[PDB]
């Protein structure tokens, strides 16, 4: 019926999200009219004529019959109660002739991954809220919903002007990966080793991510292959096989952050997350009471502030 | 630039019947050269205008193939601006569906002899020097038993398909991310393929079943060939499931020798 532990500012921000959420019945595709892309790997920054507002909106081909459709929805239907300060909220869930359509919140910053190329390094002052609110928003998934997220990018961690900071794309509908599995791999991995290796992908896999994530996101560059010694040399101011990288992460060291250039204890932090070894690795607790962790967490930043200092808006 | 005329089969009229082709190449009508046959439309990507031994040397020598175990290949047409592939309609069930039909006995003989045909007719594209690369379990109808789609490869950061992943020998599963063809696809690359659609049969699944893409291509990277002994298993069944994914692509038995391990029982 709620929730435990909520900021003032936080309580405001969730309330408004719950009464324009009740006014959208149905899900009409003709009253969505498209406006800009956005990304793919598709949404749209259309707009609800009749709400007469602006969400954000997710659609894939899928040519599923209409018996499928009908229970990815249902699972899908849990999004609902999976409303928090560090979670992009959502709407509904509809088809369109031969495609499901995600209807969630519009974070306007855009992904960090997005940010992280538009400002080419991410200062670690920022990293702290970033990681604090990425650490209580998988750790709320999993209290409120045993709900892992499975896939975390920096790619999914969205954050608006509001200086707020939630998290997407994370596996809910169990039904819909069957279909959804046998897709896109790229050049740039996340699995965490033990993954690659077998081993079930505890909430600790998500960790790993978080921490290679994290690393990407000072250096400005996805870590593996670490840099080279001119590389790294010529960084600091203000081609693989897929198989190939993989075998890396499984049998070579995980990336470092540049000693001297960050803390010691955000140096610890990441190092915590990239512990190869599941079980040796930080969990959820850990980390939420790490050195680095908490003073982030008193480390007065004008977030927002300098936000709309480096993308503009 | 090749047409219809050129082909041994009598073509006057080809009629265009309804869609039934997902696939990654092209899409599949269920048509009418004459007769009822299947239509693949690949309409062809801009420019390229240097692919002779492509086709001026490759699809051409399709005919003169002729085989119990293999799809007639009905011809083809390559158009300035599409391309079509006609063959003969396939009147059954995919290998693929019916080894996971609802319930269907399929002893361990009766898997024998699905083998048998499946190695008959890759042993003939091999003498007549033809890989078909992409020799998958949904690539295999049941009339008797024929295989299909051989011989066709001719898009940003690397989309990866379904179990088409667990068919890749070892050479090949090492992939770029742009790079699809031109891969180490050997007549070794045909013989590993082979194997996982064995197991398939025995264990009416794929291999890897539940592992994500990353992980198939480090696991089978390593060569980290799955389970062969699971109640009820059986030896000699293990032991050639081996022989076909041996890491080292020369250490692979050929089409003819493993016709007759398959017969040994
Ligand atoms: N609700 C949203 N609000 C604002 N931007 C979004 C939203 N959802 C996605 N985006 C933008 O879309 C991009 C990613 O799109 P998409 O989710 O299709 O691919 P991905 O997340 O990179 O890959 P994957 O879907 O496999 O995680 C991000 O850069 C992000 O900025
Ligand atoms: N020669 C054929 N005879 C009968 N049916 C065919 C033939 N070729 C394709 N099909 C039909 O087309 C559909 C898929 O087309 P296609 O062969 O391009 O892909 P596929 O065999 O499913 O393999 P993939 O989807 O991995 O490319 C199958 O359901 C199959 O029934
Ligand atoms: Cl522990
Ligand atoms: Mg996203
Ligand atoms: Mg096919």
């Amino acid at each position: 019926l709620l929730e435990l532990e909520l900021d003032e500012q936080q309580r405001k921000r969730l309330e408004a999200f719950l009464t324009q959420k009740q006014k959208v019945g149905e899900l009409k595709d003709d009253d969505f009219e498209k406006i800009s892309e956005l990304g793919a790997g598709v949404v749209f920054k259309v707009s609800h004529k009749p709400s007469g507002l602006v969400m954000a909106r997710k659609l894939i081909h899928l040519e599923i019959k209409p018996a499928i459709r009908n229970q990815i929805i249902r699972e899908l239907q849990v999004l609902h109660e999976c409303n928090s300060p560090y979670i992009v909220g959502f709407y509904g869930a509809f088809y369109s002739d031969g495609e499901i359509s995600i209807c969630m919140e519009h974070m306007d910053g855009g992904s960090l991954d997005q940010v992280l190329k538009k400002a080419g390094r991410i200062p670690e002052q920022i990293l702290g809220k970033v990681s604090i609110a990425v650490i209580k928003g998988l750790t709320y998934l999993r209290e409120k919903h045993k709900i892992m997220h499975r896939d975390v990018k920096p790619s999914n961690i969205l954050v608006n002007s509001r200086g707020e900071i939630k998290l997407c794309d994370f596996g809910v509908s169990g039904q819909l990966i069957d279909s959804m599995a046998n897709s896109f791999v790229g050049t740039r991995s996340y699995m965490s080793p033990e993954r690659l290796q077998g081993t079930h992908y505890s909430v600790q896999s998500d960790i790993w991510s978080m921490g290679l994530s994290l690393v990407e996101m000072a250096v400005g560059r996805y870590p593996i292959p670490p840099p080279d010694a001119k590389e790294l040399e010529l960084m600091f101011g203000c081609p693989m096989a897929i198989f190939e990288l993989l075998d890396y992460i499984v049998n070579e060291p995980p990336p470092k952050l540049p000693s001297a250039v960050f803390s010691l204890e955000f140096q610890d932090f990441v190092n915590k997350c990239l512990i190869k070894n599941p079980a040796e690795r930080a969990d959820l607790k850990q980390l939420m009471v790490h050195a680095f962790i908490k003073r982030s967490d008193a480390e007065e930043v004008d977030f927002a502030g300098w936000l709309c200092s480096t993308i503009g808006l | 630039s090749i047409f219809l005329q050129e082909w041994d089969i009598p073509f006057e009229q080809l009629e265009i019947g309804e869609l039934i082709g997902k696939g990654r190449f092209g899409q599949v009508y269920h048509g009418r050269w004459h007769g009822e046959v299947a239509i693949r439309l690949i309409d062809i990507e801009r420019d390229n205008e240097d692919q002779l031994k492509a086709f001026k040397r490759e699809v051409m020598a399709y005919r003169q193939t002729r085989h119990e175990n293999v799809v007639l290949f009905m011809g083809a047409c390559m158009s300035p601006p599409h391309l079509a592939i006609i063959t003969s309609l396939c009147k059954g069930r995919t290998l693929y569906s019916v080894v996971r039909d609802a319930k269907i006995v399929l002893d361990v003989n009766k898997t024998r002899q699905i083998a048998q045909e499946i190695v008959k007719g890759m042993g003939y594209l091999h003498a007549k020097g033809i890989l078909h690369k992409d020799l998958k379990s949904k690539n295999v109808f049941y009339d008797k038993v024929v295989i299909t789609d051989f011989g066709l490869f001719s898009e940003d950061k690397l989309r990866i398909q379904n179990g088409w992943l667990c068919h890749l020998a070892p050479e090949i599963i090492r992939q770029l991310s742009p790079d699809e063809d031109k891969l180490p696809f050997s007549k070794h690359s045909d013989v590993f393929a082979l194997g996982t659609i064995w197991y398939e049969l025995h264990a009416r699944e794929w291999p890897f079943k539940t592992q994500p893409a990353e992980a198939i291509i480090w696991q089978m990277g390593t060569g980290m060939k799955p389970n062969l002994s699971q109640i009820g298993m059986g030896k000699e069944i293990s032991d050639i499931l081996l022989f076909c994914w041996a890491f080292e692509q020369e250490e692979r038995p050929t089409f003819t020798k493993l016709m007759d391990m398959l017969e040994k029982l």
